[PDB]
Parts: C-alpha cells; structure tokens; sequence
C-alpha cells in the first residue's frame, strides 16, 4: 500500500523493486505483463516517481529480449554463426548480472537513492540497447551463415564515430566469425569442405562446371571482392589431390593479403602438374603432327593407300577396313618415332562441311587431367579446320595426277595452270601465315601462364583466330569455287573442246567473286597479294 | 508548504520530471522570496529538455548520416557529467537550500545554455555541413564556450577526416549517405564533381580541389592504367600531392609512352617528317586524280604501307606504328584523303575526341598548301626541260618568257607561306609546349598546356572562326596556281606538235607552199596566246595586293606580311 505511505521513503521501497526488474525476475510493485515486453507500475504512486520509473525501464524490457535470443538462437537448426553470436551476446549478459550484483550490496547501507540510480546504469541502458538491435535485425529478415556475418559488418560501420558503440559490434563480429573462417581454412589449404549445415559460400555437388558453385546469399559482403578467388583456389587442389591461420581486423587487411599467398600457390602446384608430368606442351604437339597435317610423310601414304576405298558412298565402308590403314600408315612413315601416335582413331561425320570422302575425319582420346584443357568442347574445333585442310589437299593431289595422264586437246595446259596456281596459294598462305606463326605464339604465350584457367584461355584463344583468318567464318563462295575444280579433273579423267572453255568462263567468274569480297574489309588483305603477283586478275 | 519541499521537487525539474509543473516551469501558498528562485531555478530543467529532444528525436531516424551520430552521441558525455551533478546534489537533501544552490548550479546553467543553443543554429543539417555550422560557434573569444566547443568540434570531424584519409590514399568513398563533398556518378571529365554545400568550413576552398584531385589521380590509376599498388593536415593534403601525382606520370610514361606519342603525332599528323610525306604524294599521283567515286580505302593502305618501309619512317617504334592508318572523308581524290592516328585507351584522355577534331582540321590546311607547292616544282621543273628542246624558235620565246616570269612571281607566295608555317607556327608554338612539360606534372599542367597548343595553331594558321574572310581570301591564290598549270601544258604541248611535225617535214625529203600557210597562221595564233597570259597575270596580281591589305586588321600574322612583302616588290 504505496499510496498510505510516506513519500521520502516509499523511494526507497521501488529501488528495491526496479532492482530485482533489471535481473528479469517480477517485483513487487513493478510487474511485467504477458508479451516488446510492457510493464505496469502502480494506480497510486508519486507523479514525480513514476515519470522517473518509466525511464528505466526501457533496460528491463531491452533484457527481457536478448535473454529470449540467447535461449533460442542456440539450437542446432541455425548455423555454427548463429551459435557463437548467440555466445559472444552471452558473455555480456553476465557482466550485466554483476552490475546488478553490486548495487544489490551497495543499498543494503541504504546508498542508493532512486535519483543514483538513474546515474549507475547509464552505460548498462547503452549497451543493451545494441544487443537488442541486432537480435532484432538477424530475425527480422532470416539470416544464417554468411548473411548474419554481412549484418554484422554494416551494423558496425554505422557506428564509425561513436566508439563506445563500435567497440562493442567489433567484439561480436570478431567472434561471430571465427567458426565460419574455421571451414575457410579447409577449404584454401586443403580442399574438404565439411559444412555440416548449408552455409558455406561454397557448396559441393554429385564436367567440373558443376561440382563446385558460388552461392550467392551466404556471400560475407567484405569477402565481395575476393568471391572467386576463394573458389578457383581449392577447385584446383581437387583436380591434384584426386590424382596424385586467418583472423578477422577492421581497417587491416591482414586475411586479403593471406588468401592470395595461397591462391598463388594453389595454381603454382596444379600449372606445373601439367607440364612436367603427363605434360602438355609435348601433349598438343601430337595433335599438330595431324589434326594441322603437319607430318608430310604420313598423309602422302594414307591417301595413297585408302584412297579406292574412300570413293566408295557412305554406309558401304566397314571402319575395321580404314583403322587397319591408318595403322599401317603410321608405323611405315616417319610419324613412327610419336609416343601418342595411339590415340588417333576414325570419326565418320553424318554431315558434310555445311559421300564417303567428305564425311572423313581424325578423333582424338584423352585422359582425364588433361580432358580440362583439350575437351569435346574445343576439339571438335580441331576437327572442323581439319576438314578444310583435307578437302584443299586432296583435290591438287589429284590435279597433280592428271598432271602426268596428258603428258606423253592443247588448250587446257593454260587452264589447269590457273587453278593449281590458286590452291597451291591457298594452302601456303593457309599453313605458312596463319597456322604456322599463331601457333609460334601459342608455344611461347604458355611458358608465361600463371594459372590453367589462363592456359584455358590461351588456347580457344588461338582456334577462335585460326578459324577467323582462314575463311572458316558467309564466305560459301568457296565452296562452289572448289567444285568446278575437282569436277574439271573427272573431264580430263575420261580420255570436250566445247567444254574446256565452258570451265573457263565458270571457274573464272566464281574467283573475281572471291577477291571482290576478301578485298571489301577494315591478314584478310595480304590474301589477295598471294592470289595474284604478276599483276594479273587486275580486272 | 515548507523550504525543504521545494527543494525536494527542484532536484527534478532539473531533468523535466514536475507544486512546480510544466513555457516557463510555473509554480502554484507559499511567500513571494520564494517563488521568485525556483522560477529562476527551474529554467535549468527547460534548457534540459530542449537537449534532450534533440539527441532523443533525432535518435530515432536512420537517414541523419554519420556525422550527425558523433554529434547526437557526444551531447551524451556531455550529459552523463549532468547527471552526475544531480546525483551529488540529491545524497545532501537528506543541508542545502534555494540561495545555496544558486552558487552549485551557476556554471551548468551556462553549458546547458551554449549546448541548448548549438543545437537549433544546427538544425536541418546533415553530413559535413553539420561539422561546419558547429564550427562558427568557435570564433566567440570567451574562454569558456571556445574551449567546450572546440571539443565537440573534435568528435563531430572524426567522421569527416574518415572519408578524407578513406578517398586519399585509398580512393575508394562509400557513404550511403551523402555526406562528403566528392560525389560520384554511377572518367576524368565526368563522374567526380565537387559538392559546394557540404564542404566544412575549416578546409579552405582551395584545399578541396586537392583532394578531388588526390581521389581522382588513385581511381583512375586502378581501372583504366591498369595498376595496382592545423599545420600538419595541411602537410599532409601536399604530401600525398606531390607523390600520387609524380607517380601518376611515370606510370603513364613507362607502360603507354604519353610523351613517345606526341613527338610522333607531330612527324606524321603534322607532316613534320618531311621524308615521308614527300614519298607519299608521289605515289597517291595516280590514284587521287580519279574522282572519289572509283575510291575505296582498302587499296591506298598498302600504299602507305609501301612509304612507311621505303623512307625513313621505317626504323621507328612498331606501337604507334599500328595506329597510323587512312580514313576517308565524306568530288576528287584530293579532296577526301587524309590520316587519321587513331588512339583509344589511357591515352585517349589527353585527346579527348576533341583534339583528333582539330589535328584533322589542321591536317587540310597542312595538305593544300603541301600540293600547291608539288605543284609549282613540277612546272618548275617542267620549263628546264621545255627550253632544252625548243630552244630553235625565236619567235616562241616572246610569249613562252611570261610563262617563266609568272611562275618566278607565283612559287615565291608559295615557297614563303611554307617558311611561315615552319619558323612561326610549328617551330615556334611547339616549344612553348616542350617548355611546358618536361617541367610540368600532375597531369593536368600537361593537358592544359596541349590543349591551348592546339588554339594558338587553330589562331596562327587561318582557320579561326573571325578569320573567314582571309582564308576563301586565301584559296582563290590556291586556285590561281591550278589555271596557270592548266594554259601551260596547251601551251607546251602545241607547240611540241608544231615542232614535231616541222621535225618529220624535213627529215623525210632532205608541198612547200601549202605548208607557208600552216607555218604562217601558227606564228598568227602566238599572239592569241599571249592575251591569256597578259590577262591571267594582270588578276593574279590584283588577288594578291588585295590579301595583303586583309592582313593589316591577330599579331603573329605581322610576321606573314613581312615574308611576303620582302624587298617591298609589292606596295608600289
């Protein structure tokens, strides 16, 4: 009965009761009503007591919600962050009971009027009203993982000059990230991820496009920069290991500096595990010596063996017929002395280079480590300007034939003159100055790679320019040119006067159509000096 | 109602908790020495509440910046101390009273008036120009107030001298807020634009354009080059001037040859070579005779590639090489060729669209006036070999003598006008701009000394925009010089046929009188002949006494009047 009693001493009764309220316990006259939590005092009390009361208060209710977060958040549905937060907001609230200790001794003595204690708690209304922000703004929108430690590091640059609250949020940060930067250096040193529940920024799945992927939610937000270099560092310890300490500071960047002392070394163990062993340099030189035809002495055999059983049509030659030619063509040339010369086989394609001839071409084999660089991908670009190559060889092979047939009516030695004359300029200008000089390229840009998804570069960047300076990419006007060639050969074959000449006008017409477009452009302009030397053509 | 009741409810208007009640604190009895001193005491606590709106009100919205929280939490120290008092004024209620308390609260009624007075002149404030209207309560000489302010002064600008020592060595401003006075634009040109209104009055209005440049100079040294790495602040603002700056250039010299390109864009661009533009016009002869029609640019690049390996433009570095190449204009084949040295990159910040607009608009002048001379070398050289075969006919040498005399008279406006544009345009504007740079830095000491290079050529040459009546003056001498080239060759070629055909009258029979008439009427057309050479001479005279008195209108072009007027052939 607060309302019979005096009124210098009934103070002293509330700052008994406003000190039990502060533990979270109920009082006598200050009680708590059932749930932001909002307390009622008395009907009959001092006006100039109650008004002072209820300035409190407001460090009652801002406990009773953070005691509620840290009862809860501990469970084991929410993360390894959401634990230590949960922690580190724990130590506090103990600091808080012995604040609350000591004033329970201090007024046995009767020091503690109610007026000293609105002096005492001052710093304890300031620090429990942070606490009780952040628990409010990790379920207001659900955050686990890395999106509960971005939080914590935009709630601690906000405060940039308040320093009796930033001191504090650069505690719980520093310790709400110590277990999430525990499976960071699994994952940079080593490349095991354990991750029990779904929060790492970087998830494994069941060709290696796929198996490891940056999750975008549980990204940290000052990790941003670095977001893919933590990824391609331990991707390239698997593709090893398979085969054969980190702290956090605000306004130092002592861990930024430490992944790249390991990322630098994380591609420096994987590069030169592909040159040195199962190597790769002396790897696509095997492709060159056929894919590019640059082994004289192998084709030269190969067509000379397989040649009636290539006229055939298609789906009337048996491969066990082909792959036992191609083998005897490459023990009895020089392509002997090629270590892996066994991984050529047959690859008839169904369609032509938008039969039996035309549908004729190389497939290559190979492993699993080096299957990164050299893939389905990016061979069958390998076996699209190879085709180009085979078509220009074998018609002046041929043309070369007929050759010798007419030597022992008069009119067509000018003729035939004009188109050996071209594809014997084709194919020196399609070896010599655009395969032959990129690739020198190619051989001396990969002894200064610094990591294989430069060399994986490196490399389409070298067909993406083969297939570019040829006439790969339209340009059909070739074609056409090429079959009035051929097919003046199968004339020739049948020993007409009439017909000689009707090539002329047709094979002559189709090559001014080539030089009228190679020369409309922005090499594509040096063409057409190879075409023509003499001043011919000038038309 | 006793003293030590007012006493009891003072010790609580003093923080706003209400006999007396709430603008004065009006108390409702008691003797009139007695409500006089708590009405004079209590107007503590409404200076207590005003502060504490403020810091309360302003507590609450997250959008007042980052300053303004270093603000609203330093007027806590400042009452924390406040609430001390009131803690040791209440233990003695248990002895003091109204006229003792007047002496205990005398100096807090003073800082809970300068501090409930700083807050309403910083009212709508936010950011940096909060820092400066807590500024202009210092200059106020009283010991007291200038050393509290100058306090508050020192929390409120650690906010803002983070951003500085953030956008100064780092380059890198984040404020959700806009509180700094850099504001960016989601490279040089646009994108960093001075704020005028959150600039804190303590930094003068100088020291801001060196941290914009500071900024700016480590921004643009990350993304586009392509790299990667009081009296004591105003030392510092100097000393991270004089560094960031001289680094900026050697970077810029090093790994893109900024100044290997200007001395190369002035031998080709501006046909400072010599050497080469002299092969070049004698090989693109047949080609731009041809109307523009026939013309396309992908036959005159190896030309120019032919130049470039015959003459002395071969040994030369192979980068700016590869950016040397045509363009064509949009008639004659004269009229549409011209270079263009294409630069992108870093690089293209010192040129700016702007300057290969101008280098261009030179670049015809530099033309015209390079064939108009090729021209009258020709014919020059023409006549050493036309007098060495019809030296035989005495009757020709009347009218062939003004051919000569009209050339002698025509090369010299030409063969001067080159001199003036190498003495006194190139060779003299250019080192004003060599001068300029090996002792300038910054980077923009070297743009503002290119740029103006680029106004005084535009303004040497006539190619201003108040100039227009000197240069169509200008081209109707340039197109004198193309009809005499044209009634020469008629006059040089008929009389070749006359003196071929009086070869082969001769020669076949050692008829004698039907050709006395067909020798008699060409001795007749001779005078004909000399009436267009009379005429001709006689207007290309008078459109060459009429430019000079266009020159006499802004000051170099005295200089032309002087190599035109030499020997004072002209002016009588």
């Amino acid at each position: 009965l607060p309302g019979t009693l005096p009124l210098a001493s009934q103070e002293s009764a509330v700052v008994e009761d406003l000190l039990y309220v502060l533990v979270g316990v109920d009082g006598r006259y200050v009680s708590a009503q059932p749930l932001s939590r909002t307390f009622l005092v008395d009907p009959n009390l001092d006006l100039s007591i109650r008004e002072l009361v209820h300035r409190i208060l407001p460090v009652a209710a801002s406990y009773s919600a953070v005691t509620r977060f840290i009862e809860e958040k501990s469970s084991f549905e929410y993360g390894q962050v959401n634990h230590a937060l949960a922690a580190a907001m724990r130590t506090l609230v103990k600091e808080h009971l012995i604040l609350v200790s000591q004033l329970e001794q201090l007024h046995r003595q009767g020091l503690l009027s109610l007026q000293k204690l609105w002096f005492y708690i001052q710093p304890a209304m300031r620090t429990m009203d942070i606490l009780a922000s952040l628990a409010t703004s990790v379920d207001k929108g659900e955050c686990l993982g890395g999106s509960t430690l971005s939080l914590l590091h935009d709630r601690s640059f906000s405060y940039t000059g308040d320093s009796q609250a930033q001191e504090l949020c650069l505690y719980l940060t520093k310790a709400a990230s110590a277990p999430y930067f525990e499976v960071l250096e699994k994952w940079i040193y080593r490349g095991i991820i354990h991750d029990p529940y779904s929060e790492f920024m970087v998830e494994e799945h069941e060709y290696w496009d796929q198996r490891y992927t940056i999750v975008q939610q549980q990204i940290p937000s000052f990790l941003q920069k670095m977001a893919d270099k933590i990824l391609s560092t331990g991707k390239y310890l698997n593709v090893v290991r398979e085969c054969g300490e980190i702290i956090y500071t605000l306004k130092e960047r002592a861990y930024v500096e430490q992944i790249e002392k390991a990322f630098n070394y994380a591609s420096k163990v994987l590069l030169d595990f592909l040159m040195e062993e199962k190597e790769l340099v002396a790897h696509l030189r095997s492709i060159k010596r056929y894919f590019l035809m640059d082994q004289g002495d192998f084709f030269v055999h190969f067509m000379d063996l397989a040649e009636e059983e290539l006229r055939k049509p298609v789906e009337d030659i048996t491969p066990p017929r082909l792959e036992a030619l191609l083998e005897l063509a490459l023990r009895m040339s020089t392509a002997n002395t090629d270590p892996f010369k066994d991984d050529l086989k047959i690859d008839l394609m169904p369609h032509d280079l938008i039969s039996g001839l035309e549908a004729f071409s190389f497939d290559y084999i190979v492993k699993w480590p080096l299957s990164l660089i050299i893939n389905r991908k990016a061979l069958t670009r390998y076996q699209m300007l190879f085709r180009h190559m085979f078509y220009c060889k074998h018609v002046e092979r041929q043309l070369c034939s007929v050759w010798i047939s007419n030597k022992t009516f008069a009119g067509a030695f000018t003729l035939r003159q004009r188109m050996l004359n071209f594809v014997q300029n084709i194919q020196y200008y399609m070896m010599f100055e655009v395969m032959e000089p990129t690739w020198h390229i190619l051989e001396k840009n990969l002894k200064s790679a610094s990591n294989i998804d430069d060399v994986l570069g490196h490399h389409t960047g070298f067909l993406d320019t083969c297939l570019k300076d040829c006439m790969l990419t339209l340009l059909k006007v070739f074609s056409k040119l090429m079959s009035v060639c051929v097919m003046f050969t199968n004339c020739m074959q049948k020993f007409f006067e009439a017909t000689i000449n009707k090539f002329d006008k047709n094979f002559s017409a189709h090559l001014l159509d080539l030089l009228a477009r190679l020369s409309i452009y922005s090499g594509m302009a040096s063409v057409i000096s190879r075409l023509d030397f003499n001043g011919f053509y000038t038309e | 109602i006793t003293e030590a009741a007012l006493v009891r409810d003072i010790l609580y208007v003093f923080q706003g908790i209400d006999n007396i009640k709430m603008n004065c604190y009006k108390v409702e009895n008691l003797s009139r020495s007695l409500r006089d001193t708590a009405v004079r005491l209590s107007e503590l606590g409404w200076l207590h509440n005003k502060i504490r709106r403020y810091t309360d009100q302003r507590s609450l919205d997250r959008s007042f910046g980052l300053v303004g929280q270093s603000f609203c939490a330093a007027l806590h120290q400042e009452l924390r101390e406040y609430y001390r008092l009131l803690s040791v004024l209440h233990s003695q209620l248990q002895s003091l009273t109204l006229r003792r308390l007047l002496v205990w609260t005398y100096d807090p009624k003073i800082r809970l008036k300068t501090l409930a007075a700083l807050v309403d002149h910083c009212q709508g404030r936010k950011g940096g120009e909060l820092a400066s209207a807590v500024h202009a309560y210092t200059k106020t000489g009283d010991p007291y107030m200038r050393s509290l302010v100058q306090h508050i002064l020192s929390l409120v600008s650690h906010p803002v001298l983070s951003f500085l020592y953030r956008w100064i060595y780092d380059g890198e401003l984040e404020d959700t807020y806009h509180e700094f006075f850099v504001a960016s634009d989601p490279l040089w040109h646009d994108k960093y634009t001075l704020r005028k209104s959150m600039i804190p009055s303590f930094m003068t209005m100088d020291q801001s354009r060196k941290v914009l440049l500071i900024g700016k100079s480590i921004n643009f040294l990350h993304q586009v080059c392509h790299d990667q790495t009081e009296n004591a602040f105003q030392g510092k603002i100097d000393a991270a001037y004089f560094e960031t700056s001289k680094y900026l250039l050697d970077v810029l010299n090093k790994k893109y040859s900024l100044l290997d390109h200007m001395q190369a864009m002035r031998r080709y661009l501006l046909l400072g070579q010599g050497d080469f533009i002299r092969h070049l016009m004698d090989l693109l002869k047949p080609e731009l005779v041809r109307p523009a029609t026939t013309l396309y640019q992908h036959n005159l690049t190896g030309i120019l590639e032919t130049a470039v390996r015959a003459t002395n433009a071969q040994f030369d570095s192979p980068e700016i090489l590869r950016r040397l190449d045509v363009r064509l204009l949009e008639d004659t084949g004269w009229d549409v060729f011209s270079l263009d040295y294409h630069v992108d990159g870093p690089i293209a910040t010192v040129f700016t669209r702007e300057c290969m607009s101008h280098y261009l608009r030179v670049f015809n002048f530099l033309w015209r006036a390079k064939r108009m001379e090729y021209i009258l070398t020709d014919i020059r050289k023409g006549h050493m070999c036309n007098a060495k075969l019809l030296r035989n006919m005495p009757e020709f040498s009347g009218v062939l003598h003004q051919c000569h005399i009209l050339a002698s008279e025509m090369v010299h406006f030409i063969h001067q006008m080159q001199y003036y544009i190498t003495f006194e345009v190139l060779e003299c504007s250019w080192d004003e701009l060599w001068n300029k740079v090996q002792q300038a830095q910054d980077l923009d000491h070297i743009i503002a000394a290119h740029e103006v290079f680029l106004d005084t050529i535009i303004s040497r040459c006539l190619l201003d925009s108040d100039s227009r009546a000197l240069l169509n003056q200008l081209r109707a001498v340039f197109d004198q010089i193309i009809e005499l080239q044209n009634a020469q060759d008629a006059i040089y070629r008929a009389a070749l046929e006359e003196l071929q055909r009086r070869l082969q009258f001769e020669e076949k029979k050692k008829e004698e009188e039907e050709e006395n008439k067909r020798i008699g009427e060409f001795k007749e057309s001779i005078p004909k002949m000399c009436s267009q050479l009379r005429i001709l001479t006689h207007f290309y005279q008078g459109i060459v006494q009429q430019f000079l008195v266009l020159l006499t209108t802004d000051e170099s072009l005295r200089f032309l009047s002087f190599r035109l007027d030499f020997n004072e052939h002209y002016k009588a």
